[PDB]
């Protein structure tokens, strides 16, 4: 998916 | 800045470190596996073959610790082998971010160059492998002048090895240093900092505060030395 | 040389610092770690009869050292060397291992040759095995031609096939239809798609054939029955129905010095059952730290029976009576919800109904782990075709 | 994934 926090 | 590890990582979200036997953790979200090494990156291995979108990273004691951010919880397994892999808890309502350990022993210490007259930086140090390294702030366009160890302005007059550069930009002829005369005007040559690494000229006399001075200043038409060295013992 | 103590003065470990060579045990600590009064010092000499070392010997600086030939190790108070039992570490022989006074030796069944190595064996045979795993839709089937797997579709009409086993002395392929209730049988080439049981199946689990005894067994989760028939279908008994709540699994070895079966139960106070098939021999083999057991597979060389686990999250082995209880896959994430299970020759595949995946790996150890192929669906049921 | 298959 994406990798953010 | 060099590259330690740079074959096949692919989102390495965490990284940690430890000082009891100097190994390299990380890990890895699309690879889903936390791998170590030397700090050289040689003997690298794979310590957990399946941690999910693991995002943060800790080693203490016996154990890793590392959040997922798929399955919400945090694990552990050791550090060696990723044996003993449990979920330190059940699915937390958010997905947690990042992880550090509370140790209220002292670690490793060793003496910081940088606590001695700043290291001789102007603005800016850091201790380096093998001394206080000078930096410049973030702000400004700057350039590491004089040895390194003075931040200027970048202005592109770079000026000869046969001069001191100012803060001010001023390159007066090297000799000029801490001889108590403000040859720079606002005593940026005559700053604790420099002195205390600086030396007299062989054909120079030495002052007690650690100025220099040749020896037609000594016990001469005024004073110059700045502690009545010169001007004493003639 | 560069700075260092290159003349015959002992130089203490890391250190650029040596001292003189009447330091070593002398009483006082004289390098800075006191390598000179080493732990291993005041250790008698090699002319102490051999300093009591039942092999070749050493009297270097740090007192004496024993040391032992290949497949030899030390005692724990370095007095006398010990054999290793190369045997007793799983997977170091792949059938059959026998140990002896400082080597060991292997054999492997008829069905298999020993390599150049005298540890691992791999088939006889001239055919490469089949892999077939049941996809919701499709039966998906394996070549495994030198790891250049190829899937093809096995049979076109099916709708939700569940249970897969294979007849190496026809050469077909079993199945049930969970939307149809029906048993199925097809050629490995996909041709003569007969029906086998037309009627009384509700949800069968797993399919196991009888290939000497001619017969079929299977288990069925809504009846809680294990049941019988002939491999054609013909004649039908209900064998197992005292406490069978849930069956899932299900294992044969009709080889006429074992003739047993085994099945999985997960329902309250889960466990592997034994029983010799007719249903006569019934005993609990497995009980311990067990919560939905899983699928069921035959190490047939090592009479081993593997078995999986859903909510504990682990693959593991042991031997017809339960004892020697092992794991290969345990503690480990990559299992989220295995279903059921295939071995071959040192390799072991099993369908993950939560990643989708049919999965490989060392049977012995775990490791090695690969990705077979990906599945749209749930892969519930899987077998290896290979005689 | 609950266990009952049906
Ligand atoms: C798919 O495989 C099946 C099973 O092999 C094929 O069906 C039949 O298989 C037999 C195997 O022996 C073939 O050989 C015949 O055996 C009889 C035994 O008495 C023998 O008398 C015959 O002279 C012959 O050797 C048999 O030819 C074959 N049947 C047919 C229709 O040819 C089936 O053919 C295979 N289908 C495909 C897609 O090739
Ligand atoms: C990955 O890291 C290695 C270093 O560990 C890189 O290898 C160096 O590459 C440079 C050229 O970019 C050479 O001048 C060095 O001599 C190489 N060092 C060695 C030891 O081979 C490699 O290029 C890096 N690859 C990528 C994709 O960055
Ligand atoms: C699938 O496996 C089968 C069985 O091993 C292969 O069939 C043989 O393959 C070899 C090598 O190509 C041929 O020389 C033989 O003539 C084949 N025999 C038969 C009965 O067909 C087949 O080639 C494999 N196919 C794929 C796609 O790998
Ligand atoms: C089927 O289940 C019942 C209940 O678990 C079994 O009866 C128990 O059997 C053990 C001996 O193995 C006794 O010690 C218990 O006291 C029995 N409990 C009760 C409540 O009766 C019974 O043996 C099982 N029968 C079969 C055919 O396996
Ligand atoms: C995965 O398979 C590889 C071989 O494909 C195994 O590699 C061996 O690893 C052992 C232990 O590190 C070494 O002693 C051997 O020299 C290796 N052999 C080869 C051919 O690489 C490996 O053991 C397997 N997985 C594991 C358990 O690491
Ligand atoms: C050897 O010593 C260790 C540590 O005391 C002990 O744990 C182990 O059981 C011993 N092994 C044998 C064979 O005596
Ligand atoms: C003083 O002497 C030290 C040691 O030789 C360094 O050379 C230093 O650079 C000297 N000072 C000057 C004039 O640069
Ligand atoms: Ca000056
Ligand atoms: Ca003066
Ligand atoms: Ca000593
Ligand atoms: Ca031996
Ligand atoms: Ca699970």
């Amino acid at each position: 998916x994406x990798n953010x926090x | 800045r060099v590259p330690i590890v740079n074959t096949s990582l692919v989102w390495p979200n965490g990284l940690a470190l430890d000082l009891e036997t100097d190994l390299l953790y990380w890990a890895d979200a699309s690879l889903q596996k936390i791998e170590r090494s030397t700090l050289t990156g040689t003997n690298r291995e794979v310590v957990v073959s399946t941690a999910f979108h693991s995002f943060g990273l800790t080693v203490y004691g016996q154990y890793i610790y590392w959040t997922d951010l798929y399955t919400r919880k945090i694990y552990r397994a050791n550090k060696y082998d990723g044996s003993d892999l449990v979920a330190m808890t059940t699915r937390l309502p958010t997905q947690p971010s990042g992880i550090s350990t509370v140790v209220k022993t002292q670690r490793q210490q060793c003496s910081n160059p940088c606590d001695q007259f700043n290291g001789g930086c102007s603005h800016i140090c850091a201790p380096g492998p093998n001394g206080a390294e000078c930096q410049c702030p973030h702000e400004g366009n700057w350039y590491l002048a004089n040895d390194n160890k003075y931040c200027v302005v970048d202005t592109g007059t770079r000026c000869n090895q046969l001069q001191f550069t100012c803060l001010n930009g001023h390159c007066i002829n090297q000799d000029w240093k801490c001889d108590n005369d403000n040859d720079c005007g606002d005593g940026s040559d005559e700053l604790p900092t420099v002195c205390a690494f600086h030396t007299c000229r062989s054909t120079a006399f030495t002052c007690g505060n650690g100025r220099c001075v040749p020896y037609h200043y000594r016990c001469d038409y005024y004073n110059d030395c700045g502690d009545n060295s010169d001007e004493a013992g003639c | 040389q560069p700075f260092h103590c290159p003349s015959t003065q002992w130089q203490c470990p890391g250190y650029s610092t040596c001292i003189n060579l009447s330091a070593l045990c002398d009483g006082v600590f004289d390098c800075p770690n006191g390598t000179d009064e080493s732990p291993l010092c005041n250790q008698d000499s090699c002319s102490h009869f051999n300093g009591g070392c039942t092999h070749q010997c050493m009297q270097g600086p740090f007192g004496a050292t024993c040391l032992c030939p290949l497949g030899y190790q030390l005692a724990n108070d370095t007095k006398t060397c010990e054999d290793i039992n190369e045997c007793d570490i799983p997977g170091f022989c792949s059938q059959h291992c026998v140990n002896m006074r400082g080597s060991f030796r292997c054999a492997c069944d008829p069905e298999y040759t020993l390599e150049s190595d005298g540890r691992t064996c791999k088939v006889t045979g001239s055919e490469n095995p089949l892999l077939v795993v049941a996809s919701r839709d499709k039966i998906i089937v394996d070549n495994i031609t030198a790891h250049t797997h190829n899937l093809y579709s096995l049979v076109q009409d099916v709708s939700f096939v569940v249970a897969l086993d294979f007849d190496s002395v026809t050469g077909r392929v079993f199945w049930s239809d969970l939307l149809q209730g029906k048993t199925w049988s097809v050629f490995q080439n996909g041709t003569d798609k007969r029906v086998v049981h037309d009627s009384g199946l509700s949800v069968t689990e797993m399919i196991a054939v009888d290939w000497i005894g001619r017969n079929l067994y299977w288990t069925d989760y809504a009846l809680e029955t294990i049941e019988v028939s002939k491999i054609d279908g013909s004649h039908r008994t209900v064998l197992i129905s005292k406490n069978v709540t849930k069956p899932r699994g299900l294992a044969l070895d009709p080889r006429m010095g074992d003739n047993v079966m085994f099945w999985s139960d997960w329902g309250h106070h889960p466990r592997i059952e034994r029983a010799s098939m007719d249903g006569t021999m019934r005993t609990v083999i497995v009980q311990e730290k067990i919560y939905w057991p899983c699928g069921l597979s035959i190490d047939y060389p090592n009479r081993l029976i593997y078995f999986m686990d859903a909510y504990l999250d682990y693959i593991e082995f042991c031997d017809y009576d339960g004892h020697n209880r092992r794991q290969v896959i345990a503690s480990d994430l990559v299992l989220h919800h295995p279903h059921a299970l295939t071995l071959f020759e040192d390799f072991v595949y099993w369908t993950d109904r939560g990643t989708r995946q049919v999965m490989q790996a060392n049977k012995w150890h775990g490791g090695n782990q690969s990705v077979v192929m990906y599945s749209v669906h749930q892969p519930l049921g899987i077998t290896a075709i290979h005689p | 994934x609950x266990l009952x298959x049906x």
